[PDB]
């Protein structure tokens, strides 16, 4: 372990690198809001690091070779099957949503660690504070049950409460007809199978639940469809902001050091994600878990720790 | 290389390895010297000379 | 021994029977703790002053100061309850049973 | 139960008279068992951190074995000194007071009566 | 017993004064006041700084009582040990004051 | 009658039933500190008078 | 949680305990006790949640009542003796008050009512500290007062503590309450033997300290607080399941493990003084302890409980926690039996 | 081992954090003359 | 309540029924009072009347257990002309178990209480005869 309390004793203070440009900015929107490139523009305007949307193989990408692991080893859920049958028997919907929330939590932990260590601000898309707007859009469409909803609420309550919200959020306002037309012109062979009621529900939860609390707990900006293209207006608006809200104001060196200690233990971040609540859409019995665990242990680069694999070509294993 | 990020345990910590080797050698020679001194004092005390 | 000694013992037993079977909030418990404080202080001072042990006059004052700081700690604990439940009642202390 | 013995020289792990005993050899079976315990501790430390058990941390395993064998040697020395004190005090108090320890006349079997209970 | 005589006389004079101030004007037949503060209906806020400075006063007074017996102690034979002890105790008071300064104690009630 | 019911009833099941019953009686506290301190008072009074542990 | 402040607080706890150990005056014993509890109060307020405040309030009230009883015993001893050496007391009331004061301090039943609650509401490091290091000082106090200890009172407290701890641990499913009741039962077990041979008491204290430290280290390493997550841990590291299985086997005194070392030898000092029914009764209650231990290992490793889906991400990250002294304390808690006469160093 | 008395004991929260379950307002009287409605935070 | 045990054991077995009966009744009453006091302290009573009802129920039940056990042991020791026999205490313990089962409105509980109380009284006689010491003074 490199960073510890000994470093903080020796003078590794995290507000030494906390300049005025170290800002946590997340951008939101609809299914095909076109924000995906816009944040990239911010990555070439304020110099901030940008992170893509947390996919299924994001945890596969961050460690090991970074290659996409097969869906049996990680996820066991596919977006194409969700677009095919949302009310399926095996419960692809809630399993996919729980896996994506876990991946987004891992992405937010990595983003917070990078911001706290390197001192450089970070731009994200659809952070963990804007994921339930998907799940509620499932429940109002009947895609899941009530037990899944309260289990997700318990998971969010035990996971979010140890973290701080981002500095500025940006929501791109794209209506339902524009979203459906953009999906039609995009050309994905499986993306038209969702009803427009799902996009309407996403927009309704966005403008009914997300904005009334992100107008209070953090800084909020709102833009229409065409105003998202004008990058200079957006960066001038975010660079001329007066931060008075949010708990980022009352952060001393001790609290940020504790946060840095907590986000550098990836087991500690995801310890409360998979609580022992037995909901038949996410629990898997002993036989399949044992089989897939023994198969994952046979994968190259994963049988031992990252510095102790002979089959991938690590030398001086006997002197460590 | 195989791992995209460099692992913290990728390279052997040579300072810690040398410290472990030196500590083992020092403790071994200290134990041997202590045993030799104690057995010499024992044979001088009880006259098994 | 002397009758004042037995009066101090009876006072300490009164503070003991008041400290255990309370009905009110934690302030009553801390007040009975201060009763124990005062009884022990008076008994130690009477013993030291009656037997002419000159050095053990260090005993009474010290016998206050340490636990006095401990008493201050108890006050902070009550403030924590006053920052959590509004009132410092002992009937609100039923969250750890389950 | 030796509260009156070590009180003359308190906080002494190994006193001077402990040097009068034969010290235990470096090939003591208990000492080798403690070295085996150190090797097992090294194996457990390699196993719990997801490392190759029989290859990784050879210097770590040697340090574990060396530290365990050192503390085992010193603890064995203290144990031998304590039991030497115990039976020396036993023999000394037996020698000093032979009125409470009479010499029993060990009678032969030619006249002592043993009751016999037949089995059938 | 003269000290207790003075205390009893003084307490009884105070009792006489409060009896004159409380029961002597009751002879008059002026009126009965039915009488049907900024505090409307809210609970009393727990301003934590007052409690903090009160317990800080308590700790400082306790070790002031520790610091007390120097005028009697100044006639002792071992003056060097006394000087070291007194200087180190006042240094402990300075260190506790410095800590109470640093950890946001003397802010918003300076 | 015997090797599946009565022999199962005499030694192990009566013991297990008594164990679980008195365990449920022991761990059925309400978490109130006042009751604990009242039980402390009763214990102290019993030890001082009804047992005479200080002779 | 300033590291300088945490280091200073831990040094204050160590200084208070060692002041209880090395002093020759009753006032310094009480000084060490007071400074120890005063500096251990912030350890149980590490996480800043109301349950910790509840637990620390109950702990402070019980420890302060015990300390006031301790001064009652000291002042009575001063009245009847006129001297302050830490040795046998000179009054039966002093011995009685001191005995239940130390029983209140150590969580001995029926004064145990704070132990399963407080340990439920504090973080696992604070629980380890309270169940491991706090028990050391009043053991020294009880060891230095053994000529004047009344036999009936300490025997009644011991048997009541063992029985109550076993029967209370028979029902709880939380790990911390099971640990608390196990600590109560072990406390009664090693206070039953004190008046006959205190070397057995010191040996059982060291063995219990090592074994409880191993258990708490494993619980902080697996980040598990209840039975269900401890069941779920078998997807993450099966070697940790094997380790918790073998040290829970050792925890119930099953040979050839280390936990069979003290209690059996405690029986070796029961029949010397012509007592036969007592080790049998405490052995039956140790069997109750082994029953809920066996329940814990059945839930943990000897079966394969159904897991969730997110374990896969937990299979992509090794344990980054500072697993300190886990292998040494695991080996010393399982394979120490052929080195039984090492207890001679505790004389 | 659930009984009637302990049938209402919920499982504890997984993070072991209790849920958390304002400001002063003053009405200064008119006793120039001014009536101030005053909001305080200490 | 230590000298009460001595007064119970001062009367020889199977000689005078009355004083053994009152000694066993007082022992049972004391035990029931301790159990009732601990039950009231730990389990909060609904009111004063229900609390003293539970206290009286426990006290009278335990006093009846003691009186029945002592009376039955004494009449069995008289009818066997053998004070030094554990059979009399076994019969008295079974009578106490039967009375406890009748009080608790049960019969299997009564039979189990017969067996266990008879074995316990037999072991009490065993300790009285052979000098078993469960609270042994430190000898070595
Ligand atoms: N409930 C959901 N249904 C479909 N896609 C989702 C859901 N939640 C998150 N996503 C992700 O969000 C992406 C859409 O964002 P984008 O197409 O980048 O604007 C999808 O391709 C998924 O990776």
């Amino acid at each position: 372990l490199q960073y510890g309390p000994l470093a903080y004793i020796l003078g590794e203070k995290t507000t030494k690198k906390m300049t005025e440009n170290s800002k946590l900015i997340t951008v939101d929107g609809n299914i095909c809001s076109g924000k995906s490139k816009l944040a990239k523009e911010v990555a070439e305007k304020l110099g901030l690091k940008h992170f893509p949307e947390a996919g299924i193989h994001y945890a596969d990408s961050t460690t090991g070779d970074g290659k996409p692991l097969p869906v049996r080893f990680s996820g066991n859920c596919s977006l194409e099957k969700f677009y095919d049958d949302p009310k399926s028997n095996d419960g692809n919907s809630y399993r996919l949503q729980a896996w994506l929330y876990a991946s987004r939590l891992l992405q937010y932990a990595d983003a917070l660690e990078h911001l706290l260590s390197t001192g450089q601000g970070v731009v994200l898309e659809r952070s963990i504070y804007s994921d339930f707007v998907f799940l509620e859009a499932m429940y109002r469409q009947g895609f899941i049950r009530k037990q899944c909803v309260d289990h997700y609420n318990q998971v969010k309550k035990v996971t979010v409460c140890e973290y701080l919200p981002p500095h500025v959020v940006i929501y791109v306002d794209v209506p339902v007809s524009e979203v459906q037309s953009r999906i039609q012109k995009k050309g994905n062979p499986h993306e038209m199978k969702i009803t427009s009621a799902y996009l309407q529900d996403i927009e309704n939860v966005y403008k009914g639940t997300f904005l009334p609390e992100m107008s209070e707990k953090c800084e909020v900006l709102q833009y229409s469809a065409w105003e998202a293209e004008d990058a200079e207006k957006v960066v001038e608006d975010i660079q001329y902001l007066k931060y008075d809200k949010g708990p980022w104001l009352d952060q001393d060196d001790r609290k940020l050091h504790n946060l840095r200690m907590l986000v550098q233990d990836k087991l500690e971040v995801l310890n409360y994600t998979s609580i022992p609540v037995f909901l038949p859409e996410v629990t898997i019995g002993a036989h399949q878990s044992d089989r897939v665990f023994q198969e994952f242990t046979e994968l190259p680069g994963r049988k031992y720790r990252a510095g102790y694999n002979e089959d991938v070509g690590d030398k001086w294993i006997w002197l460590k | 290389k195989f791992y995209i990020q460099e692992p913290p345990h990728g390279s052997p910590n040579w300072l810690k390895v040398g410290l472990t080797l030196g500590t083992s050698a020092f403790l071994w020679i200290y134990l041997i010297k202590q045993h030799n001194e104690d057995v010499l004092e024992y044979k001088r005390r009880n006259g098994l000379e | 021994m002397s009758l004042v000694y037995m009066n101090i013992m009876m006072a300490f037993t009164v503070s003991l029977t008041g400290l255990l079977m309370y009905r009110s909030h934690l302030m009553s418990s801390l007040l009975c703790l201060e009763g124990m404080m005062l009884s022990l202080f008076i008994l130690a001072t009477l013993m030291i002053l009656n037997s002419h042990f000159t050095l053990a006059s260090m005993m009474p004052i010290i016998l206050l100061v340490f636990a006095a700081c401990e008493a201050a700690l108890g006050l902070s604990l009550l403030v924590m309850v006053s920052n959590t439940y509004g009132t410092d009642y002992v009937q609100n202390l039923n969250l750890l049973q389950c | 139960m030796m509260t009156g013995r070590q009180a003359r020289a308190p906080l002494q792990f190994l006193p001077d008279e402990a040097r009068s005993l034969p010290p235990p050899k470096l090939t003591d079976p208990r000492l080798a068992y403690i070295g085996f315990l150190g090797y097992c501790s090294g194996l457990i430390d390699n196993a719990i951190r997801r490392r190759p058990v029989l290859s990784a941390g050879l210097h770590r395993q040697f340090l574990y074995i060396t530290s365990f064998v050192f503390v085992g040697y010193y603890l064995l020395k203290r144990q031998d000194y304590m039991y030497a004190v115990r039976d020396h005090d036993m023999f000394s108090y037996i020698k000093s007071h032979p009125e409470d320890f009479p010499e029993k006349d060990k009678k032969t079997y030619r006249e002592v009566f043993e009751e016999f209970h037949p089995v059938r | 017993m003269n000290l207790m005589i003075t205390l009893l006389t003084n307490f009884t004079l105070a009792t006489l004064l409060v009896t004159i101030a409380f029961w002597l004007p009751q002879l008059n037949v002026y009126s009965e006041k039915t009488s049907p503060d900024p505090m409307g209906s809210a609970r009393l806020p727990f301003s934590m700084k007052f409690f903090l400075v009160a317990i800080t006063f308590l700790l400082f007074d306790l070790e002031i009582a520790l610091l007390l017996p120097l005028p009697w102690a100044s006639q002792t034979t071992n003056l060097n040990t006394m000087l070291t002890m007194a200087l180190l105790l006042i240094f402990l008071l300075a260190v506790s004051l410095a800590y109470e300064w640093t950890q946001k104690g003397l802010e918003w009630t300076e | 009658l015997l090797d599946l019911i009565w022999l199962e009833t005499i030694l192990p099941k009566t013991i297990s039933l008594a164990q679980m019953k008195m365990s449920t009686t022991i761990t059925s506290q309400k978490g109130l500190i006042k009751l604990y301190f009242l039980s402390f008072l009763i214990t102290i009074l019993i030890s001082t008078t009804l047992l005479n542990f200080h002779e | 949680m300033n590291p300088i402040i945490l280091i200073i607080i831990l040094m204050t706890v160590m200084l208070g305990t060692i002041i209880v150990m090395i002093s020759t005056h009753w006032l310094l014993i009480w000084i060490g006790f007071e400074m120890n509890m005063l500096a251990i109060i912030p350890i149980m307020m590490k996480k800043h949640n109301p349950r910790a405040t509840e637990a620390s309030t109950k702990y402070f009230l019980t420890q302060s009542t015990a300390s006031m009883l301790l001064m009652m015993a000291i002042i009575i001893n001063l009245m009847f003796s006129g001297q302050w050496t830490v040795m046998k007391l000179f009054n039966p009331m002093a011995s009685m008050l001191m005995t239940m004061a130390l029983a209140m301090k150590l969580g001995m039943a029926p004064f145990h009512f704070w132990v399963p609650e407080v340990t439920q509401g504090i973080p696992l490091s604070s629980g380890l500290i309270l169940l491991t290091w706090q028990k050391l000082a009043p053991m020294s106090v009880l060891y230095q007062i053994l000529p004047s200890i009344n036999l009936d009172l300490i025997l009644t407290l011991s048997i009541l503590s063992i029985t109550i701890g076993g029967w209370g641990g028979l029902n709880q499913t939380q790990l911390r309450k099971i640990m608390a009741y196990s600590s109560i039962a072990h406390m009664g077990w090693m206070t039953a033997v004190l008046l006959y041979n205190p070397t057995m008491t010191l040996l059982n204290l060291i063995i219990y300290i090592i074994m409880t430290s191993t258990m708490f280290t494993l619980f902080m390493a697996n980040s598990t607080t209840t039975t269900l997550s401890l069941s779920h841990t078998w997807n993450k590291a099966p070697i940790m399941t094997i380790l918790v299985l073998i040290t829970l086997l050792s925890m119930g005194g099953l040979p050839p493990l280390s936990g069979f070392m003290p209690k059996w030898m405690i029986i070796q000092e029961m029949t010397k003084n012509d007592s036969i029914i007592l080790p049998t009764l405490m052995a039956i209650t140790a069997l109750l302890n082994l029953y809920f231990y066996m329940r814990l290992t059945y839930s943990t490793a000897l079966t394969m409980f159904p897991s969730t889906n997110n374990m896969k991400m937990k299979w992509q990250f090794p344990t980054t926690k500072r697993m300190t002294l886990l292998p040494t304390m695991t080996v010393l808690s399982t394979m120490l039996l052929p080195l039984t006469p090492i207890l001679s160093i505790l004389e | 081992y659930p009984t009637k008395e302990t049938a209402h004991w919920k499982p504890p929260p997984w993070n072991d954090v209790d849920p958390p379950k304002s400001n002063l307002t003053l009405n200064f009287g008119p006793q120039g003359v001014l009536r101030l409605v005053m909001e305080l935070s200490g | 309540a230590k000298t009460l045990l001595h007064q119970y054991w001062d009367i020889p077995e199977g000689t005078e029924c009355h004083r053994k009966t009152y000694a066993a009744t007082s022992i049972g009453g004391a035990s029931g009072l301790v159990v009732s006091a601990y039950s009231v302290a730990l389990k909060t009573p609904t009111s004063f009347l229900e609390g003293v009802a539970r206290t009286g129920r426990y006290t009278f039940t335990a006093a009846a257990i003691g009186a029945i056990f002592g009376l039955t042991s004494c009449i069995s020791a008289q009818v066997r002309e053998k004070p030094d026999d554990p059979l009399n205490y076994l019969i008295g313990g079974c009578a106490g178990g039967l009375t406890l089962g009748a009080r608790t409105r049960s019969y299997g509980i009564g039979a189990a209480a017969c067996a266990y109380m008879g074995l316990t009284a037999a072991l009490v006689k065993m300790g009285q005869l052979e000098g078993w010491k469960v609270f042994a003074e430190p000898k070595v």
